[PDB]
RNA sequence: UCCAAGGAAGGGCAGGCGCUUACCCAAUCCUAAUUCAGGGAGGUAGUGACAAUAAAUAACGAUACAGGGCCCAUUCGGGUCUUGUAAUUGGAAUGAGUACAAUGUAAAUACCUUAACGAGGAACAAUUGGAGUCUGGUCAGCAGCCGCG
């Protein structure tokens, strides 16, 4: 309720309004960019340079962003920040099990307000059919994900598009219709870069080489809680890793100072301002001949009772100046205490609907937690009496386990998105979502426990003087576990006596009732193996 | 969502049950 | 380990806000020149009671003591029990674990056993009537301080539980911008292992003074016999001003040693009072610590406090470079628009989770 | 119920219900404050716990009971059930058919 | 409202949300510099569980194995035996939909027709319910012996 009071103030015209056009590689994604900005700009200018500041007049001015369909990272990286969702789809999917698992993840991370575009149902639909077909995506989606969105239908005039009333119904719905707030996305300072500068302090030996890192000036608009403050901050830059800042720019008699002043003395800041420790809790007070005359009289309390930044990077490595490029969009984030430690995290999960395989404790899993996307081994662990007995092998449809895993930790219980990651060539989407969930709590130091088993089968048994064929070959361990307490999965103890001189299984035990013939007798409480860390 | 329905739709449903109850009915009354 | 600090001075009050900072710090060169250098009794037995109550936090101590090394882990606390040396009593102890009371994930009830009473540290009474109803205006429900048994100097032999109920994650933001009208006088008497009348005396001490307000001065006689009453004789006296619309509240606090008189005790202690009584707008300099951490630590706002020109001291402006050293939040000062004092209204950004 | 059908409101804690059968498996509770009244009112999530599903700190939908008043068996005196957490219905969320949102 | 700072100019209007609107004068009539053409006259497409309308998801044959099959009194027990499990297995019959043509003809869209296709269950993918003394899994809490949920 206030965290989206923070937001609404300062945001007015320079910040703009993010909007991204999400689909596949194939349609023309591309071409409908050129023609929405043919309705801004004034009638003419169909030559993309994206990103790029789109001065929308003095009332509302925004910036468009478009990934391509392959890239994995950035695909999550933009479904965080976004402000407006709009799909491109074509008249080939909606059973396509492999191309629009993205869904999910803008299901998942914040859902903003979504749109509809059908444009290649005309090249492919030529009779009355459509109009049915139509309906069915709108049974389909958009209207079954959420009640209160349009799904749009224009004519496919593929280069050469239209600037006519179909973009000012599509400018109807992006001028008019406003955002709705994003919880944890509003308690951080975040911003989209807009301009990318690259300062060498010119050329010289200690400039280029294999180590050497620059000084490089970017340029955005601010979003969320202000990130000017203060010099020195943490940042986060996707893909790349977590860095701090060298120095910030920013382009949208009096005791007050005196204290803050600390080339002065604070008898000095009393002295120049009129006229010892806190291992001393009671203050300091003058003699009793002082207070006591001077309180004599006790007249005198008589009344007490009744925008735009220029920010300075001395990062990155050289490295990722070879992996220069056309700017496929690049987020910054920023990390708040408690997340900048490392912790294990106790976190709960189920399995992934429109998903189809299992996940076994061994398979490392790509996570993305905030603005983090981190690999790491998801070792699972239930209860079963409201404290914990076992662990299990991989997480079923049966049960919905509780993970537990090791990386940097997150305090305030952030919603928790896991997934599989394929390769550049494998389904059609970068990832494959494994299985989603929340962060339930923060836990260091924490350790599971596997109860393995000691098998002894019995077959001829009576309640005081019992025996098992065969469960052991040692004298010693029975010796070291004569003051312990037995069991069988049937529910009725026993108390193992002495262990007889007969290493063959057979020596003589305890059970407060007589074991049956169909039965297993155990023992039980093994060795609380460790996490793997990562 | 279960699979346990394999049970036919519309008419077929309505002519196994009509021949069920002729069965039942022979015995009480013969 | 880079945050560098000089000397003894403000030692628990680095480590605290160390810890709820969770930014690593290094004080060193504590008591170099001194004749005992390095750390005192109390200051290693209380890092020990922060190695306790916390978890994943590191200490490092120079084999000379000069020079320590912080890094904090998470608070976690729980149900314990500490020891306290001699050489300082229970108060300073219970002193600075009231800043981390709400921030746990376990309720705080660990039992002391120490020396009860003192000159320089807080009493039972001070803790009990001048912190815990302060923390109850900042948003703490349930907080109670458990006296089993007390100890007069120099043996001691006071057992006190300490148990923090409620568990909030930032506190709420305050505005105290008026100075508020005191409603009465309470105090408590106290005594251990002597006679029933110098309590009545040292009340008569107070009784002498507090006598020409208008207020009315109710003061209790508090006296333990038995084992309860320690190893050791003596007599202590606190009082409070408290204010029942807001529930504001002051004190003052001192225990009588041997030889002492009762009644200069009660007379002393009065003077000291409506001295605290003058020199304050909204809390005392006693109370001026925690209002104004917990007025830093709480949620991302502005919160205003009505501070005297008395109340700032040396203590305060060193107070205030230490937040700055540590967490970078800076308050600012504006004069207030009556004429009658001299007050100024503290302007507060309070940090939520900024870094 | 000021005599309407359903109310809308706030989780603030979640309490422990148990059961007997199959064994001992928690049928749970949760708090919830009405937004429209601020009485504070319990009840009860028929499943298979789905305690999981829901939150801490979330918008849920109650809704009655219908045996005007009476609460069930041996829940001690839980008079109202949940239907709606975030707008997406939790038996829908309950087969696979919807997937929450964010909050 | 604009300003080159001289001066020049429109009448505060509709429309929409809050409870995405196109084509044509072929007919009727009117006008015509009028047997030409025009008409913000006129005519033709977009919009759909509060409702509601018809009926498709299968029809007919065949054989070898096999019977403690069904009903009434929850009972104690009695009356009536015409039964199903196997692709054993075979030919039929069809339209949901795919598509030229023509009619329609504001130029014209849809509608009335249509050769060409098209099934043995993965089918060409109905459901929301309801019970059930049914089958399974390591849980108060423990002995002199046998258990309970």
């Amino acid at each position: 309720l206030h965290v989206p009071m923070v937001d609404r103030t300062p945001e007015d015209d320079p910040p703009p309004f993010i909007v991204a056009v999400v689909g596949p590689p194939g349609t023309g994604k591309t071409t409908l960019i050129r023609s929405l900005v043919r309705r801004m700009t004034k009638s003419t200018l169909n030559d993309i340079q994206g990103p790029i500041t789109v001065v929308s007049g003095k009332h509302r001015r925004l910036t468009f962003l478009e990934c391509p369909a392959d890239d994995l990272n950035a695909m999550i990286d933009i479904a965080k920040i976004a402000d407006l969702v709009l799909l491109l789809i074509d008249g080939n999917f909606g059973f396509e099990m492999e191309t629009m698992e993205f869904l999910n993840i803008a299901q998942h991370h914040g859902m903003p307000r979504v749109l509809g575009v059908a444009t290649h149902l005309d090249l492919f639909k030529s009779q009355s059919t459509l109009r049915a077909s139509k309906k069915r995506l709108k049974h389909r989606f958009w209207t079954e994900v959420y009640q209160g969105a349009k799904l749009f239908y224009l004519s496919g005039v593929i280069n050469g598009r239209y600037p006519d009333r179909e973009i000012l119904n599509l400018s109807r719905f992006i001028s008019v219709m406003k955002f709705r707030p994003l919880k944890w996305r509003n308690e951080h300072p975040y911003m989209l870069a807009d301009r990318f500068t690259d300062l060498t302090h010119p050329e010289l030996i200690e400039t280029q080489g294999l180590q050497i890192d620059r000084k490089v000036a970017i340029y955005g608009y601010l979003h969320g809680t202000p990130l000017p403050s203060a010099p020195g901050t943490r940042v986060h830059i996707a893909g790349v890793g977590d860095f701090s800042v060298a120095q910030i720019e920013k382009l949208p008699w009096n005791i007050g100072k005196l204290i803050y002043m600390d080339n002065i003395s604070p008898e000095e800041c009393i002295r120049r301002w009129r006229g010892v420790d806190l291992e001393k809790f009671v203050p300091y007070f003058d003699t009793f001949e002082k207070l006591a005359k001077k309180w004599k009289s006790v007249d005198a309390i008589k009344e007490r009772f009744l925008s735009y930044v220029r920010i300075v990077f001395e990062k990155v490595p050289m490295e990722f100046v070879k992996n220069f490029n056309p700017k496929f969009p690049i987020v910054m984030g920023g990390l708040l205490p408690t997340e900048i430690k490392f912790g294990i995290v106790k976190a709960r999960l189920r399995r992934h609907r429109w998903h189809k395989k299992i996940l076994k404790t061994n398979d490392p899993l790509v996570l993305s937690l905030g603005w983090r996307r981190f690999q790491t081994l998801p070792i699972y662990t239930t209860t079963d009496s409201r404290t914990r007995t076992r662990m299990l092998k991989y997480t079923p449809e049966h049960t919905y386990c509780n993970a537990a895993f090791y990386g940097p930790l997150c305090s305030p219980n952030t919603p928790f998105c896991g997934v599989q990651i394929v390769a550049n060539s494998d389904t059609g989407n970068g990832f494959r979502i494994a299985a989603t969930g929340i962060v339930e709590e923060i836990d260091v130091n924490i350790e599971i426990v596997k109860k393995l088993k000691l098998v002894g089968f019995p077959y001829k048994i009576f309640k005081n003087t019992a025996f098992i064929k065969d469960m052991f070959s040692s004298a010693m361990e029975v010796a070291r576990f004569e003051g312990a307490q037995i069991k069988t999965v049937s529910g009725i103890r026993g108390e193992i006596k002495r262990a007889l001189s007969k290493p063959e299984g057979h020596y003589r035990a305890a059970f407060e009732d007589k074991i049956l013939m169909s039965d297993i007798v155990i023992l039980r409480s093994w060795y609380p193996v460790r996490v793997k860390k990562f | 969502k279960t699979e346990k329905p394999k049970k036919p739709k519309g008419r077929a449903y309505k002519r196994l049950l009509y021949t069920r109850r002729f069965v039942n009915v022979t015995l009480v009354n013969g | 380990k880079y945050t560098t600090f000089q000397g003894s001075q403000n030692f628990r009050l680095r480590i605290v806000l160390a810890t709820l900072s969770g930014k690593p710090i290094k004080i060193e060169k504590i008591r170099s020149g001194d004749l005992n250098p390095g750390l005192k009794d109390y200051e290693v037995s209380f890092l020990r009671l922060i190695e306790s109550v916390t978890n994943g936090s590191v200490i490092e101590i120079s084999y000379t003591g000069t020079t320590v090394i912080y890094r904090p882990g998470i608070i976690v606390g729980g149900a314990s029990t500490h020891i306290c040396p001699s050489s300082k009593p229970v108060g300073y102890f219970v002193e600075p674990m009231l800043y981390l009371a709400p921030f746990s994930k376990k309720k705080f009830s660990i039992l002391f056993k120490g020396i009860t009473a003192s000159h320089n540290d807080a009493g039972i009474e001070a803790i009990k009537w001048g912190l815990m109803p302060v923390m109850e205006k900042f948003g703490v429900r349930e907080c109670a301080l458990h006296t089993l048994k007390r100890g007069s100097p120099p043996l001691g032999g006071g057992e006190v539980h300490l148990v923090v109920d409620s568990l909030i994650a930032q506190p709420i933001t305050m505005h105290e911008i008026d100075r508020p009208i005191i409603s009465s006088i309470t105090g408590v008497a106290y005594s251990t292992r002597v006679s029933p009348s110098l309590v009545n005396r040292m009340i008569d001490g107070a009784k002498k003074v507090l006598k020409n307000l208008q207020c009315e001065v109710n003061i209790t006689a508090d006296v333990w016999r038995g084992e309860n009453s320690g190893k050791s004789p003596g007599w202590g006296i606190t009082l409070v001003a408290q204010s029942k619309q807001k529930g504001w509240s002051y004190f003052a606090e001192d225990i009588g040693d041997a030889g002492s008189i009762p009644e200069e005790l009660g007379e002393k202690v009065a003077c000291q009072l409506l001295e605290e009584i003058s020199k304050s707008a909204a809390v005392g300099r006693n109370q001026l610590p925690l209002a104004i951490v917990y007025m830093v630590i709480g949620k991302e706002d502005i919160g205003r406090l009505r501070i005297n020109k008395e109340q700032i001291d040396e203590r305060f402006i060193i107070l205030l470079r230490d937040i700055k050293k540590i967490f970078n939040t800076e308050v600012f000062l504006k004069p207030v628009d009556e004429a009658d004092n001299e007050d100024m209204i503290a302007t507060i950004k309070g940090i939520g989770f900024t870094n | 119920f000021g005599g309407s059908s359903h109310a809308k409101g706030i989780v603030l804690e979640k309490l422990g219900i148990e059961s007997k059968q199959p064994n001992s498996a928690i049928r749970k509770c949760v708090r919830v404050q009405l937004i429209k009244n601020g009485k504070k009112v319990t009840a009860f999530v028929p499943n298979d716990g789905c305690l999981n599903f829901v939150d801490e700190n979330d918008e849920v939908l109650l809704a009655g009971f219908g045996r005007k008043g009476k609460a069930k068996g041996d829940i001690p005196g839980v008079r109202f059930k949940v239907v709606k957490v975030s707008g997406v219905s939790l038996l829908a969320l309950w087969k696979e058919k919807k997937e929450k949102p964010r909050s």
